[PDB]
């Protein structure tokens, strides 16, 4: 992944 | 110059409704809310669309938001200027996750003055983009004009493109 925020669902 | 892809098959069912395939291309005459005027390109028919069974078929660098080469560390800067401000947004292409978008917004907090937050565009199937799966769009374009207006989710709303 590499994730940014927390995908907002 | 304003251009749209058919994402349904529609059979007409009102006198003044133009019948269409998906896949096809009309091009836009009038935009009165739900009942668009529209031209198709395959047979040359006129008449009023359903808004929704449409997305724009329009080159996205033409758009005020869509900032094509840029990166994660710069998008924050590009936002931190003076001319902008809180609601202010660019989409940019993810230098991570290849083929894919990213969404930078300014934001303000009490405590750590002014945050630049970034989330993720996931990629759908053909016609398609989302960043909560409750909702799917069909193109940057369709996204972009629900969330200026809904911030459903987001820890803000898209007030502005970045202006630079």
């Amino acid at each position: 992944e590499g994730q940014y925020q927390p995908q907002p669902a | 110059d304003n251009l749209v892809i058919a994402l349904h098959s529609y059979e007409p069912s009102h006198d003044g409704d133009l019948g269409f395939e998906k896949g096809e291309q009309l091009r836009i005459l009038e935009q009165s809310g739900e009942w668009w005027k529209a031209q198709s390109l395959t047979t040359g028919q006129e008449g009023f669309i359903p808004f929704n069974f449409v997305a724009k078929a329009n080159s996205l660098e033409p758009e005020p938001w869509f900032f094509k080469n840029l990166s994660r560390k710069d998008a924050e800067r590009q936002l931190l200027a003076p001319g902008n401000t809180h609601g202010s947004f660019l989409i940019r292409e993810s230098e991570s996750t290849a083929g894919s978008f990213s969404l930078s917004v300014r934001d303000f907090d009490q405590n750590q003055g002014e945050v630049v937050k970034h989330y993720k565009i996931r990629n759908l199937d053909n016609g398609g983009f989302y960043i909560s799966p409750r909702i799917t769009f069909p193109g940057l374009h369709e996204l972009v004009r629900h969330y200026t207006n809904a911030s459903d989710g987001l820890c803000t709303r898209l007030s502005r493109p970045c202006q630079t």
